[PDB]
RNA sequence: GGAACGAGGUAGAUGAAGAGGUCUGGAAAGGCCCGCCAUAGGAGGUAACAGCCCUGUAGUCAAAACUUCGUUCUCUCCUGAGUGGAUCCUGAGUACGGCGGAACAAAUUCCGUCGGAAUCCGGGAGGACCAUCUCCCAAGGCUAAAUACUCCCUAGUGACCGAUAGUGAACCAGUACCGUGAGGGAAAGGUGAAAAGCACCCCGGAAGGGGAGUGAAAGAGAUCCUGAAACCGUGUGCCUACAAGUAGUCAGAGCCCGUUAACGGGUGAUGGCGUGCCUUUUGUAGAAUGAACCGGCGAGUUACGAUCUCGUGCAAGGUUAAGCAGAAGAUGCGGAGCCGCAGCGAAAGCGAGUCUGAAUAGGGCGCAUGAGUACGUGGUCGUAGACCCGAAACCAGGUGA
RNA sequence: AACAGUGGUAGGAGAGCGUUCUAAGGGCUGUGAAGCCAGACCGGAAGGACUGGUGGAGCGCUUAGAAGUGAGAAUGCCGGU
RNA sequence: UGGUUCCGCAUGGA
């Protein structure tokens, strides 16, 4: 037989001109440079979920450094030492969301110098 | 096998093929096929032979297709063996579940479609069916064409189609002892 | 009739080119970047076991498909004959029986 | 050289059965519960999908006048032969030689080109050809059938296309246009069941509007079914006038919303990271090539041959062709063929034994150990335009001062 | 059930989803079918399904054989902008 | 170039 097919090729070009919903200028219209980036967003979308595993650290990080230093330590310091007298495996993240709390952090800043 | 048929050993037995069974269905529905589908060229096609390439172009809208269907025919066989071992196997599977139904000379005096209608009633068949006969009864032909379900078979004209399509089969047992002759 | 469904492993989709970046060769589809002799053919001399042997009924049995000329007799096998040439093997083996 | 009796062909005639009851609708041919016809349920219309609503079909019969076939008569015509080869006949510039061409050692074919014969005891051929032997009579002329093909004309079928397709052409198409001319060569289908196609009122010069009417629908009003996308707009939630960005992506307040209820939806101040896409190259960000965008169309399989895998039937036996019967069909009927069951030389012969060879010694091959075969799917490899697209030239027939 | 393993072009092998069609059956549609526009759902991908509007005549589903192919690139061709 | 029962168009030959 002989196939036109008209209505198999709008309904493959409407779901990407769907996942470009916000683009600027002409990028979410024109389908020949809809697909660039959506095929690209894709592929930062996976590029970024690998730093943003990796960039939280340096937020914890730099939080535990800061309320350390109100004891003198440092946070190498200060690491040393968590995990010689104390068996805690306590997370950077943990020990960092309870730094609102004074009181709670202080309790384990006192083991720091215990065995330091 | 043997009952007391209706009045209203090697053919119909065991061990299906399968395999070959469908092959001979394949090669039922091809022949069927006319097959009478022609498109045009890029030769064939009254145009340009100059530089407007050329104005009747594979790309160009105007011009054909590159390849498309020509006239062909397809018809294949299978061997003589394997031709007449499977309208045994069609017949066998009506063995099975009792959609063979046998009567004696299928009586009939006129070509009364209001008969047959009664003698579906009587057999209780109630979808398509079949009809063989040795002898061309021309009473049976000449009737129950116009009945929408039926169709009446000249014995050596049986094939392994309509034993599947028709799904039972009201036999006159005068052509049972025809079709081991043949098969 | 109503699900007629083939033996499996007796038919497969045809490859197809250009049809697919992940089907496989889809960008460039696969495809880089004497005069007269006399023959008596062959007569085993087992084919005869299966059995008044002419070349007449022979040809009927099934041992002889073609018939050339005459009908050479072989002894290549081990078990009343009317022919022509006999194979030296075939006739003291046919007078040993 | 005529005349009757049939079959046709070109015009038609006849033709069975329900307003079933009820539901929704603009409108029943649908549902739902019923009845009926059939040598007839093939199609086409009917306000929606009809066997019974029509036009028809199956059936049967029909043509004054033409023609087209035949059967029969009129009619017309006209010897077959027993034995004798006593004597004549049986196809003359030919059967043949030389010279040179052509096209199927070398006939042959066939022309010119000059020579050139006998003939029933005979004559001819059986590969340039010499002696036996079979078959047949040259140089007179006519001959149907079975085959090849269609501009056409009837009846019909499509695993054919459905308006960028199918013919170039569904439409006042070889037209409009282009060219002095030969020649080239398009575009363009759709109101509604019906024309019921807008009486009248209002603004305006009119077009075009707004009401009113028609209609089931005016969002159906003349390029009029459905009406996508690019492109152009008008409103409205959230951002934006100290900011250097392949424009996105994770983190992220604030603000506005309520979903196919879900670790919601839309915007996003600001921080992190981030050299488009395809083809090609040793190699890309390239200024190496290509695309203005959207939509449509657009490039590896068809019978014919080889070879292997798979599936299947039968299996040391397997298989039919053409063709004739039967819906252009399966299916029979066809045993003519092919392939296989076993081998070696540049030239001939037995058989599990060799070709070159005194050789009973080396070397050659092959079995022992044995399955093909008929189809089918796919894989490649072929021959033909043979992935698709794309030169300059060459020849034949023509048109132009 | 424990291990072992999973970058990848040329290229090789395997498993799948779709687009028209003629039938064996089975079944929705005028209480509204295809097509069109929406959506905050389902599947490992190609892709499916359900509500809502618009449309005024048809479509579709496990099951088998065929497919005039499923497009983003040709200094593609026709139309529209 | 020459060795050699190499074959030899119904039956004999080259």
């Amino acid at each position: 037989p002989r196939v036109k097919g008209g209505t198999v090729t709008r309904k493959r070009r409407k779901k990407v001109l769907k996942l470009a919903k916000g683009y600027f200028g002409s990028k979410h219209t024109l389908y020949k440079v809809a697909n660039q980036q959506v095929m690209k967003s894709g592929n930062y979308a996976f590029r970024d979920r690998r730093q943003k595993k990796r960039d939280f650290r340096k937020l914890w990080i730099t939080r535990i450094n800061a309320a350390a230093r109100m004891n003198g330590l440092s946070y190498s310091r200060l690491m040393h030492g968590l995990k010689l007298s104390g068996i805690e495996v306590n997370r950077k993240m943990l020990a960092d969301l309870a730094v609102n709390d004074l009181t709670a952090f202080n309790q384990l800043a006192d083991a720091a110098k215990a065995q330091l | 096998p043997k009952v007391a048929l209706y009045n209203q050993a090697s053919v119909f037995g065991i061990e299906p093929n399968e395999s070959v069974v469908f092959d001979a269905i394949l090669m039922q529905r091809a022949s069927l096929r006319q097959g009478t589908h022609k498109v045009k060229n890029r030769s064939e096609v009254r145009g340009g032979g100059r530089k407007p390439g050329s104005i009747r172009s594979p790309q160009w809208r105007g011009g054909g297709v590159v390849f498309g269907p020509t006239p062909r025919s397809y018809s294949y066989k299978l061997p003589k063996k394997v031709r007449r071992l499977a309208i045994k196997s069609v017949l066998s599977s009506k063995v099975i579940d009792n959609n063979i139904i046998v009567l004696e000379d299928l009586t009939l005096d006129t070509a009364k479609t209001k008969e047959m209608a009664a003698i579906l009633k009587g057999l209780s068949v109630e979808k398509k069916a079949l009809i063989v006969t040795a002898d061309a009864n021309e009473a049976v032909a000449l009737s129950a064409r116009n009945i929408p379900g039926v169709t009446v078979v000249e014995a050596n004209g049986i094939n392994v189609l309509d034993v599947v399509n028709h799904e039972k089969l009201l036999i006159t047992k005068a052509a049972v002892e025809k079709v081991e002759e043949v098969l | 009739l109503h699900e007629l469904k083939p033996s499996e492993g007796s038919r497969k989709t045809r490859n197809r080119v250009g049809r697919g970046i992940g089907s496989g060769n889809g960008k460039t589809a696969g495809k880089g970047h004497n005069i007269n002799r006399k023959e008596y053919a062959v007569v085993n001399l087992d084919k005869l076991n299966g059995f008044e042997v002419t070349p007449e009924l022979l040809l009927e049995t099934g041992v002889i498909s073609k018939l050339n000329a005459g009908v050479k007799i072989l002894g290549n096998g081990k078990l009343t004959v009317k022919a022509n040439k006999f194979s030296a093997s075939a006739k003291e083996a046919v007078e040993a029986a």
